[PDB]
């Protein structure tokens, strides 16, 4: 499932992606908040060193942090830069993407717990917790991992969005 | 342009200009299509040109085609593109194009002005078939002022080197036609082999007209000089070892259209990246490609 | 000034006549030392009018002597070295103590290019071992001459016929003790049998490798080939030339034949054609291996030293 | 300190210049049991070196990187010495030991290359542990990036060459050709691959096992045979223990006759080397650098009588086992290595820069 209410990132945005492969135009990643849709990035004249020490093995798969540069969600390109992230911008998107992952981790043992026989069933479920949770909250992302440390302690938060008791039992059990 | 017209278009740009390669003519195809897209993506535009070459790939089944594809799309690729609405990178993407466009124009008078001081007088030239290069080095060889007698082969399946011929008659330079079965047999008296390629792969070795590796083998034991005269965006990501080692789609009961000699058999090039031996092939190439 | 145009002059028509010096490790010093006169003894604002000056003297410089290569890869090296300092320059007023110690650093790095091959002669000489050399060559003679300090080895220095220069070559391995053979030059191919490597010498390097060279010594190639023994071409880079092998026909030098046919033979010199060329072409496919002063390097390398050495705008020069 | 090891038989005078051990003895007879001067690791990897327990050029590689891992993270720091000059004088030592148990390939010189270059690079202002992670880390990317990611890459490389239905060459034991074979088995290519081995190593044997646990049809013979099957064989693949700088190949002494024959016979080589085995050193013949083995490691068992027995009585007699040679570089068509698929007389062109 997606992090956000979006099915997109919007523009401007810093997301934190794999690369999957390097082409002569640009580098082919796969965007893991937007569903593992695919991105690619743009390389620098000067980054340019496939010639003395290419090992593309090396970037076949790694993490990093890309600042969104131009979307297209009719057509579904979403064009990312390295360069324009900033060293900050780069921290605060590491600490967002782990946040990410842990809210992931979370709805994934919650969605298994209740027996989703369907993705959309999962997807639909985690998705509007994590977005009523972010209005409540208006902050996306961050809100969802807030309330399941609200739930470690009190789990009672928790207890409206009566999806069903297992997913409320298990969030709480590993919030806890 | 749908595709269709980018198939349209490139024949249109193949029959305006008959002195005009096929290759040459793939990059402004793919030139035009970058001018009208209408796409504001980095990234929608590589699927698009892939696409329209994977188009000129079908249409054209020339080595050249794929290999100024490839060229072009790094070409064009190159700069700190740093775009905020795509409008800065797709008015630099068509300046990049342009200019590498003329650069390749420019590239074959460069090559006969590089290739002609090689041609002595009185020495007698051992051609293959048509090709635009090694007419317009031999142009540049009498513009110079030199004497030489020019045996070019016919190259059976499409009698192209009878088309050379005629068209080296009209330049006031005798020239004789050779069946193509006779290149062991003229080797004796040719005392060096000019052969325009169509295709430079890796190692130094060529791609070319049927006949051309056993006119290579034959220069070979006879201690000729091989020399080849090819452009820089005929430079090709293959490294075949034998004559099958080369793919399908390049080669087309068995009549293939092209064959492959190794750089072992190839005495010289003379690129718009200058004289080189096939191991400088190999590091220009590497290097080009980037 | 004066003066500059006199010692240009001077050097001109010392091409012109004859050797002067005798080895070419001093007339690069030599070429060097009047370039770095040159540069320093005129006026410019841009870099490009003293390339325009480099350039007409050495047009001047090279159509004395178009057989010898030395003077004008040393112009061509100081126009790439301007070059080079301009671009770094670029991206104006202190460019000419830049090219003076760029030129120095040149001159260090070229006095001492014998001793650095001979340093790394002792990795291709092993005990009794046959080795037959061409000509005279001092480079050839200082790494045998101290590869012979620790290794005992034969050489088999062949003379040239046009001028038997090698031997002296002998009567000085001779000095060092190590069991000089000296033979003709028509018994190479009854000798190749037995000699294990041949380690030549060369007046200039083409830039596909191939190499031009005392006379004799394609044929010797060929039967090294033959005999598919390996051919050390023990040469400075300051032999190395940007310069193609078929280009005017300017390749071999041709002398009085004198030395061949004397003036003596009578009257058969009026219907006979006699030709000494003191030059050969050896193409790269008959060489193994070049040994300069940054190490040892395939003949499929030489082009790359090109491009490390020389800008490929002054080809022409 | 250390002594020199025993010169064993009588050596070939053409090969007076190279050393010439016996695996019989050892070095460490008249050393301390409690390792001194030598760290233990280092002796235990000289042991196991003379010995012949590891043989691969990889795998004595990673041997020799894991001994330096077990030093540097065993090392203490002097007062008022820096690291980047007492680190490298204490590890010269250690190779010395190291080349006195057996010569290095040319895969640990450029280890110990990049190991003393990694060790100068070390800054003054920084900690002892910091700068110890710092250097097992270093090591760690060294030998993952260079063999297990350059291994990968060689391994795409060469699965867009193997076709189907063709039949492959190989000879001794290489852990890429056969990583190479393995991941072509798997990602789809049906192929057969012939085995050359040569005495008195017999290695290629291990790399027999290795293609039949993997389900790849095989066929074994020595190299004598290989004249035989050269007809069947539409490509040989060789495993290169380094590259010179004249685009020479130095591997097993087979592989230079190997390539021959495959010439004879218009079969194209295709050798397969990573890029940190590239020498600057640079040889012509298989006579100037080369490792001598054991002489006495000839001697075979064919029957009731072993004629090298007793090699050593005749004073006329001499047993010489070269382990390397060279092979020009125009016979070898392919060099794949993790930059890609070069010919070889480009090499030191791209190798360099």
């Amino acid at each position: 499932c997606r992090f956000y209410q979006h099915k997109f990132p919007e523009v401007e945005d810093v997301v934190m992606v794999n690369v999957r492969s390097i082409a002569e135009m640009g580098a082919y990643v796969s965007l893991l908040e937007y569903n593992n849709i695919e991105g690619m990035i743009l390389l620098s004249e000067l980054s340019r060193r496939r010639i003395r020490s290419i090992n593309k093995l090396i970037r076949i798969g790694r993490n990093e942090c890309v600042v969104v540069i131009r979307v297209d969600k009719e057509k579904g390109y979403i064009d990312l830069s390295k360069r324009r992230v900033s060293p900050e911008e780069a921290i605060k998107c590491e600490d967002k993407f782990t946040k990410s992952k842990t809210v992931y981790s979370i709805l994934r043992h919650v969605a298994e717990v209740l027996e989703y026989t369907k993705d959309e069933q999962l997807e639909s479920l985690f998705q509007r917790t994590a977005w009523v949770f972010d209005d409540k909250y208006k902050r996306p992302g961050y809100g969802a991992y807030d309330a399941f440390k609200h739930a470690v302690s009190d789990p009672s938060i928790l207890d409206s969005l009566d999806l069903n008791e297992d997913e409320r039992e298990v969030l709480i059990n590993n919030i806890n | 342009m749908d595709d269709k017209e980018l198939i349209e278009y490139f024949k249109s740009q193949m029959k305006e200009d008959p002195d005009m390669a096929s290759a040459v003519a793939a990059i402004r195809t793919l030139l035009e299509f970058l001018k009208r897209d209408k796409g504001e993506t980095i990234q929608g535009l590589r699927a698009n040109l892939t696409s329209a070459i994977e188009t000129l790939c079908g249409v054209d089944s020339s080595v050249a085609v794929s290999s100024g594809g490839e060229l072009f799309l790094r070409f064009i690729s190159l700069a700190s593109l740093e775009y905020s609405d795509y409008s800065k990178c797709k008015k630099i993407m068509i300046e990049r194009g342009e200019l590498f466009l003329r650069r390749i124009s420019l590239s074959r008078n460069k090559i006969a002005d590089l290739c002609h001081t090689f041609i002595k007088d009185g020495a007698t030239i051992l051609t293959h078939a048509y090709s635009r290069v090694v007419l317009r080095v031999l142009e540049a060889a009498v513009a110079a002022k030199k004497r030489f007698s020019v045996y070019v082969t016919e190259s059976q399946p499409d009698l192209s080197g009878k088309k050379m011929a005629k068209a080296l008659c009209h330049l006031n330079v005798p020239v004789t036609v050779v069946l193509d079965a006779a290149v062991g047999y003229i080797m004796e008296k040719a005392d060096l082999v000019i052969v325009g390629a169509e295709g430079v792969v890796e190692n130094g070795g060529i791609i070319n007209k049927i006949g051309t590796n056993q006119m290579a083998v034959c220069a070979k034991a006879q201690n000729k000089p091989f020399y080849v005269v090819a452009e820089s965006f005929k430079f090709v990501r293959l490294f075949p070892l034998n004559q099958q080692d080369v793919p399908d789609k390049f080669k087309y009961e068995e009549h293939p259209w092209v064959d492959y000699t190794a750089p072992s058999l190839i005495t010289l090039l003379f690129t718009d990246l200058g004289v080189l031996t096939p191991s400088a092939v190999s590091d220009e190439l590497i290097k080009l490609y980037l | 000034g004066s003066e500059l145009s006199e010692r240009i002059e001077s050097f001109v028509e010392t091409l012109k006549r004859g050797g002067g010096p005798r080895s070419s490790e001093e007339m690069a010093r030599e070429t060097l030392g009047l370039l770095r006169q040159i540069i320093t003894d005129h006026r410019w604002s841009n870099a490009g009018e003293l390339m325009e000056l480099i350039r007409r003297e050495g047009r001047r410089m090279t159509a004395a002597q178009p057989s010898e290569t030395t003077v004008g890869n040393m112009v061509r090296r100081v126009l790439k070295i301007i070059r080079e300092e301009y671009g770094r320059l670029h991206g104006y007023a202190q460019l000419q103590s830049n090219i003076i110690e760029a030129i120095n650093e040149l001159l260090v790095e070229l006095e001492g290019t014998m001793e650095n091959i001979a340093a790394q002669a002792l990795e291709h000489i092993h005990s009794n071992e046959v080795i037959m050399t061409i000509g005279f060559s001092r480079t050839v003679e200082a790494f045998l001459k101290e590869a012979a300090r620790k290794r005992k080895f034969h050489v088999i220095v062949a003379e040239c016929a046009p001028f038997c220069q090698g031997h002296e070559m002998a009567v000085n391995l001779s000095k060092a003790g190590i069991e000089t053979t000296v033979m003709t030059d028509a018994a190479i191919f009854a000798v190749m049998s037995r000699v294990n490597k041949v380690i030549i010498g060369t007046k200039t390097i083409l830039a596909n490798g191939a190499l031009r060279a005392v006379t004799g010594t394609h044929t010797l190639a060929l039967a090294a080939k033959h005999h598919s023994t390996p051919l050390i071409v023990c040469a400075p880079m300051f032999k190395l030339s940007p310069q193609f092998p078929n280009e005017e026909d300017s390749f071999h030098k041709f002398v009085a034949p004198e030395e061949v046919l004397p003036f003596t033979e009578g009257d058969i010199l009026e219907k006979v054609s006699v030709h000494c060329p003191v030059f050969d072409y050896v193409p790269p496919e008959l060489i193994t291996l070049f040994i300069s002063n940054i190490g040892g390097n395939a003949p499929s390398y030489i082009y790359r030293l090109m491009s490390e050495l020389y800008h490929p705008d002054d080809h022409v020069l | 300190q250390v002594p020199t090891r025993k010169d064993y038989g009588s050596k070939v005078s053409l090969f007076s210049h190279l050393p010439q051990y016996s695996r019989q003895n050892s070095l460490t007879q008249f050393m301390s049991i409690p390792s001194s001067v030598i760290h233990p690791a280092m002796v235990r990897l000289g042991l196991q070196y003379s010995q012949g327990l590891v043989s691969g050029s990889n795998a004595r590689c990673i041997a020799l990187l894991r001994a330096l891992q077990q030093v540097i993270q065993d090392y203490t720091t002097p007062p008022n010495e820096e690291l980047s000059r007492d680190l490298v004088n204490k590890l010269k030592p250690y190779m010395s030991f190291l080349t006195q148990c057996r010569p290095l390939s040319a895969s640990m010189h450029n280890a110990i290359k990049f190991l003393n270059k990694e060790i100068t690079s070390v800054g003054s202002s920084k900690r002892e542990e910091e700068a110890k992670s710092e250097l097992r880390a270093a090591i760690d990317r060294y030998v993952q990036e260079k063999i297990v990611l350059a291994a990968q890459a060689i391994s795409r490389f060469a699965y867009q060459k193997i076709s189907n239905g063709d039949v492959i060459l190989v000879y001794g034991c290489s852990s890429l050709v056969s990583r190479i074979l393995q991941e072509a088995w798997t990602e789809g290519r049906r192929f057969r691959v012939v085995v050359v081995d040569s005495r008195p190593w017999l290695e290629g044997r291990h790399t027999l096992r290795s293609l039949v646990h993997a389900g790849v049809p095989a066929s074994y013979l020595l190299i004598p045979a290989a004249s035989y099957v050269l007809p069947e064989v539409s490509k040989v693949l060789l495993g290169a223990h380094a590259l010179l700088a004249n685009g020479s190949v130095m591997s097993r002494v087979g592989t230079a006759q190997l390539a021959l024959v495959a010439r004879a016979h218009n079969v194209p080589v295709l050798v397969c080397c990573e890029t940190y085995k590239f020498c600057e050193r640079v040889q012509t013949d298989a006579f100037v650098s080369n490792e001598l083995d054991d002489p006495d490691d000839l001697q075979c068992k064919r029957g009731e009588h072993v004629a090298l027995a007793n090699w050593q009585n005749h004073a006329s007699l001499r047993l010489l086992n070269l382990v390397y040679d060279v092979t020009p570089p125009e016979l070898v068509d392919l060099v794949i290595t993790e930059l890609g698929m070069i010919p070889c007389s480009s090499v030191p062109v791209v190798l360099r820069v």
